[PDB]
């Protein structure tokens, strides 16, 4: 969405996160020069991320568990 | 198939909505030459659909 | 009062007319739509289009050729029809440039609608465009370089031109191999312009790199039953005779006797006439016999008993190509054996290509006729390769005819546009604005070329403009990495004829469409 | 540097995705008939002709 | 219909196997009553009043109007 | 290190496939690879569909 | 299983009698071999209830949290007095939230 | 590959390189045969006919 | 893959969806149509329009006001609806400048269409326009003159 190359930027940020232990390195969407989100003050609630992961996992589990559909197929008006 | 004007019984002129008439012969059964259609009138070695010539395989008179 | 907007109606049911603003809107919309469609297939990084026929056959066609794309589309906009006819005529005149001329015309008409919106009379635009076309044409002619005197430099120019022509097409995967292929095929013509002397055979299966130019010739016909399947030091006789129950051409003649014994005698006389004809043919001292028409069973048996190959039903193109490649004479009477020249080749045999058997002529005498075998993975790939080779051969033949060459990669467009801008800076009035719009379209051409590659077109075009204004007359786009460079060293060259024709045809069509202020449509049949 | 080419046109990506989806669908359809344990298919034409 | 994009129906797996078995069983049950000395003949009206009384299996299966290919297989057998 | 190992349907696992005499000419695999790669490359160059 | 015998003209009454006999024998065998423990202690009784609840729940989308829900169900049922009315166990569904956020209120 | 933001031309060139390497690998795997070796021909035909 | 260009049909009957280039095309076309319609009624030499209603009473209304022109027409383009609501709100806030604001928005969107055609991400355009708006507002404020003290 910010116009940068996805795979290269994500790989570089992941490599930087692995090299020096800093879980605050993200994608410089606004092109401020730095990749440290702690300095850029990009902050989200922990509850938000936990809820995102939980809800996505549960809904994906439901969608994966459905193996049959019985629609009326009437194409009613 | 639209036009199947059997001809000189040695040759067969056939045509359809394809738009390119085909010249066949009875004995050999080989397409002699496909001239690049609804009517296949012959000479009242030449025929008109555009007049075509057997000897050259090309349109000779357009009207 | 308008013709249609009047209290009384003056038209039949279904007839229509569009006045100045509406006609201009329709024409500009149609032309810009055509230009946008045909573009993005331009330059080395242009992509291909899929043409799904809606007919009964539902023919599928993938291609990069602008003329092919514009031909097989249902067009209702009349200005779009004008542009399509422009592309077709450009294809007929020279092989390449079909996409470039259409894009140039579309950009010119877009600038024209901008100028009209700026309250400029279209006649002033036309005059300014005429002056700009004159200046650009003279500048391009001054920029042309000729290498026809030097054989090695001319061969290098042919290499570069074939490579530039094949760069955009699907053959860019094996550009080097296909460039050598096309250059050899054209050079084997010995200066003749007969593009029909080069036969392209499309055989499914195999890789695209397996395509090759046969050192001799290949015929897709069959040999007789009892005739030999292999001849060394062949003596060709090419004929266009009956060889099939050839009735005496007196159509009013008939056999009228009173006994079946006489009928049998006449039948034996007919067979003896055929036998004597075959003997007269054999008196030439030949090993192979190619006839344009069919050969029936009796002459075939006689030829087999004589140990002579009798290739039958080789159509007009086939006999012409055989005559060109072997040096024979297409005869129709055999009463003067000494006055007829016989073709020659070292070996004739049958070759196995894919699953079909073909006749191979090897060690030909003249060889002024080529057979190019195309192997591909799909029918669509084979068709596109055939189209690309046709474009390359056409451009190479045009270059052989006229050896003047100009640099590609946007260099010619930059130089012509720089000349147009220089002229405009010396011109007072709105003609200067029209000239500037003309130059803007000329810049827009390589701008679209760079856009298709994903590069930063604005910076590259600005650099090209600065270099051309400074005096670097050979600067152009370097598509290898996305910079600008010298087109002379990089060997990006194209025919002067092609570029001049593109420029002139685009200017003509833009002027013709711009002159229109009213479109009147008669009631259609449907 | 910042952002690169915008690529305002999304139709080429959709065309590529549709082509890939169709090819993958064909491959999946004929996947079941591969190998010594593969099984044949019966196809009935519009004319009513049947082939296995 | 779906990504396959073929102009026609498609049955796969246990469904087509069951359909084929059903067709074969239908053909078998047509002629099952005409087996052995305690078998009985059959009448075959030919849509215009023509009557064919037979016990031969080949005649019965040839005169019948069958549409399922798996049943045409048994008729030709 | 063993390259002649493949699916063994008779045994039900993995074994030296030459013991089951399951061999095929190299031309089949080479042609399959070359033709599939060429078709994929051709498809990847398409970015628009036009209805005639 | 009885379809092939039906097709060959077996009388339905014989099949019915055989089914009744087999069902009676199977029910008696189930009652004979069913495991019960005569100790009447609360701890292992709760363990038995929890195991049965986990087995009943290990087929649904909440199977990943079957221990948590099983413990909650056992507690909820044990808080019922003597008749175990279903209407005495309220079930409120509130949209939004993970499964582990489900709670039982005393 | 395209979803990650890779241009189709790069994908096609990489696939061409992979195809060349794969042809080399397959050629390295294979072993020569003689048409006088009837057992090899029989095994090839049988391998062809297992799936039918 | 998109919702409309998917093998499965994911929408109700009569509901559609327009992706990036198509949505931009429709928005720009609607905005330019609104701007071209409302203009030519601008400045001292502007001309008036005739609003002939299609209703049973067929109300006839000659007008030069941009807001009245824009509100009394059948608008289906959503971007055109946005411009119409802009004009109405502008009329509510102050009695003048409806045609001016509509024409300015249309011209801005035309230039945005040109910039998008020149391969520029719209966020860059938005940031540049925010900076330009700041500069223009500061200049206009600095150019203002007050005469309320002298009667
Ligand atoms: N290798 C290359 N480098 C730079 N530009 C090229 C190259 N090959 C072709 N071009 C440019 O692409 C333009 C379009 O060529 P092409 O699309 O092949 O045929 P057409 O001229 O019919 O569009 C030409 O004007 C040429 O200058
Ligand atoms: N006498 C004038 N001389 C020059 N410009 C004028 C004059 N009167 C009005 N204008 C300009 O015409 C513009 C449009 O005003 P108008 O046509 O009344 O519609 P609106 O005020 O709704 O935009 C205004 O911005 C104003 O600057
Ligand atoms: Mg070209």
């Amino acid at each position: 969405n910010s116009g940068m190359n996805p795979i290269q930027t994500m790989t570089e940020v992941r490599a930087r996160q692995v090299k020096e232990m800093n879980p605050a390195l993200g994608i410089d969407c606004l092109h401020k020069g730095t990749n440290d989100m702690k300095q850029q003050h990009v902050i989200e609630t922990l509850i938000g991320k936990k809820q995102q992961i939980s809800l996505a996992t549960q809904m994906v589990r439901m969608i994966l568990k459905i193996d049959d559909i019985r629609k009326p197929g009437e194409s009613e008006e | 198939l639209s036009a199947c004007s059997f001809t000189s019984d040695m040759q067969i002129l056939t045509a359809s909505g394809d738009g390119t008439c085909a010249l066949w012969d009875v004995e050999s059964g080989q397409l002699l030459q496909s001239f690049h259609v609804l009517c296949l009138d012959l000479a009242p070695n030449t025929f008109v659909s555009m007049v075509w010539d057997m000897r050259s395989g090309q349109c000779v008179q357009a009207f | 009062a308008s013709l249609s907007l009047a209290p009384v109606n003056i038209f039949k049911a279904g007839a229509d007319e569009e006045r100045a603003e509406t006609a201009r809107l329709t024409s500009f919309i149609g032309a810009i739509a055509i230009g946008d469609l045909v573009k993005s297939t331009l330059g080395p990084k242009g992509m291909d289009k899929i043409l799904l026929s809606s007919g009964r056959d539902a023919s599928l066609m993938v291609t990069n050729d602008g003329a092919t794309i514009l031909k097989n589309i249902g067009v209702d906009n009349p200005a779009a029809k004008v542009l399509v006819d422009m592309s077709r005529v450009q294809d007929d005149e020279v092989g390449d440039g079909t996409t470039s001329v259409t894009v140039l015309a579309a950009e010119l008409l877009r600038e024209a609608e901008s100028l009209i919106a700026k309250k400029i009379h279209p006649q002033t635009i036309i005059a300014g465009w005429r002056e700009a076309t004159k200046a650009a044409r003279e500048a391009l002619l001054s920029s042309a370089v000729d290498h026809g005197s030097d054989e090695v430099k001319f061969r290098q120019d042919l290499m570069n031109i074939a490579g530039t022509t094949l760069s955009s097409k699907l053959l860019t995967h094996h550009k080097d191999h296909f460039t050598k292929l096309a250059v050899e095929a054209v050079l084997r013509l010995k200066g003749s312009g007969n593009l029909e002397a080069i036969h392209i055979i499309k055989k499914l299966g195999g890789s695209l790199a397996d395509s090759y130019l046969d050192e001799g010739f290949l015929l897709d016909k069959k040999i007789g039953v009892n005739q030999p399947k292999r001849i060394e030091n062949a003596k060709i006789l090419i004929a266009n005779t009956g060889m099939d129950t050839d009735k005496i051409k007196i159509f009013g003649s008939r056999v009228r006797v009173d006994s079946t014994a006489k009928v049998a005698e006449i039948e034996h006389a007919e067979k003896e006439k055929m036998k004597e004809k075959v003997e007269r043919i054999l008196k030439h001292g030949i090993n192979c016999f190619i006839n344009r028409q069919l050969i029936y069973n009796y002459p075939e048996q006689l030829f087999g008993a004589a140990g002579v190959m009798a290739i039958e039903h080789a159509d007009f193109a086939g006999v012409e190509r055989l005559a060109l490649v072997t040096g024979g004479e297409i005869a129709s009477t055999f009463d003067h054996p000494e006055l007829v020249k016989l073709g020659s080749c070292k070996l004739i045999e049958e070759v196995m290509i894919g699953e079909d058997k073909l006749i191979h002529f090897s060690g030909v005498a003249l060889g002024e006729a080529c057979t190019i075998v195309l192997r591909g993975a799909t029918q669509q790939i084979l068709d596109e390769a055939e189209r690309s080779l046709h474009d390359a051969l056409c451009v190479l033949a045009q270059t052989v005819k006229d050896s003047r060459t100009v640099y590609g990669g946007g260099c010619s467009e930059m130089l012509m546009a720089h000349a147009v801008t220089q002229l405009a800076n010396r011109t007072p009035g709105k003609e200067a604005v029209a000239m500037e719009s003309y130059a803007k379209a000329l810049r827009m051409l390589p701008t679209i070329i760079a856009d298709n590659a994903g590069y930063d077109s604005a910076d590259l075009v600005a650099q090209l403009r600065a270099a051309h204004s400074e005096g670097n007359t050979t600067a152009g786009l370097d598509m290898r990495e996305g910079t600008i460079g010298d087109m002379a060293i990089l060997g990006i060259t194209e025919s002067f004829q092609v570029k001049r024709q593109v420029l002139l045809s685009a200017a003509e069509a833009a002027e013709v469409i711009l002159r229109v202020d009213n479109i009147i449509k008669a009631a259609p049949r449907k | 540097r910042g952002k690169g080419a915008y690529q305002d046109r999304d139709k080429p990506a959709q065309i590529r995705f549709s082509n890939i989806s169709a090819a993958k669908a064909v491959a999946d359809a004929i996947r079941t008939s591969l190998g010594p344990k593969g099984m044949d298919k019966m196809i009935q034409d519009g004319k009513g002709d049947v082939t296995i | 219909e779906g990504p396959l994009s073929v102009f026609g129906d498609r049955s796969t797996g246990e469904t087509i196997r069951s359909q084929n078995v059903m067709a074969a069983a239908s053909i078998a049950n047509i002629v099952k009553s005409s087996l052995g000395p305690v078998g009985l003949d059959k009448m075959l009206v030919d849509d215009i009043g023509d009557v064919t009384i037979t016990n031969d299996g080949a005649t019965i299966l040839k005169l019948l109007e069958v549409e399922h290919p798996a049943a045409k297989v048994l008729c030709e057998l | 290190g063993e390259k002649t190992a493949g699916i063994n349907v008779r045994k039900g696992g993995i074994s030296n496939i030459l013991e089951e005499l399951v061999v095929q000419p190299l031309l089949v695999s080479v042609s399959a690879l070359t033709l599939a790669t060429e078709t994929v490359r051709s498809i990847l160059k398409i970015d628009d569909v036009v209805n005639t | 299983q009885v379809k092939p015998y039906v097709e060959e003209g077996l009388h339905p009454q014989i099949i019915i009698r055989a089914f009744r006999t087999a069902t009676q024998l199977a029910v008696n065998k189930i009652k004979e071999i069913a495991v019960t423990v005569k100790k009447a202690d609360k701890v292992e009784q709760r363990k038995l209830l929890e195991k049965c609840a986990m087995t009943a729940l290990s087929s649904k989308l909440i199977s990943q949290q079957k221990a948590f829900f099983a413990k909650m169900v056992v507690d909820a049922v044990m808080m019922l007095d003597d008749l175990l009315q279903l209407k005495m166990i309220g079930i409120k569904k509130v949209q939004g939230g993970a499964l582990e956020d489900s709670q039982l209120v005393a | 590959l395209l979803q990650k933001g890779i241009h189709p031309t790069i994908i096609s060139e990489s696939f061409q390189k992979a195809l060349e390497k794969g042809i080399e690998i397959l050629t390295d795997m294979s072993r020569p045969v003689e048409l006088s070796d009837r057992e090899t021909l029989l095994n090839s035909a049988t391998t062809s006919l297992n799936s039918k």
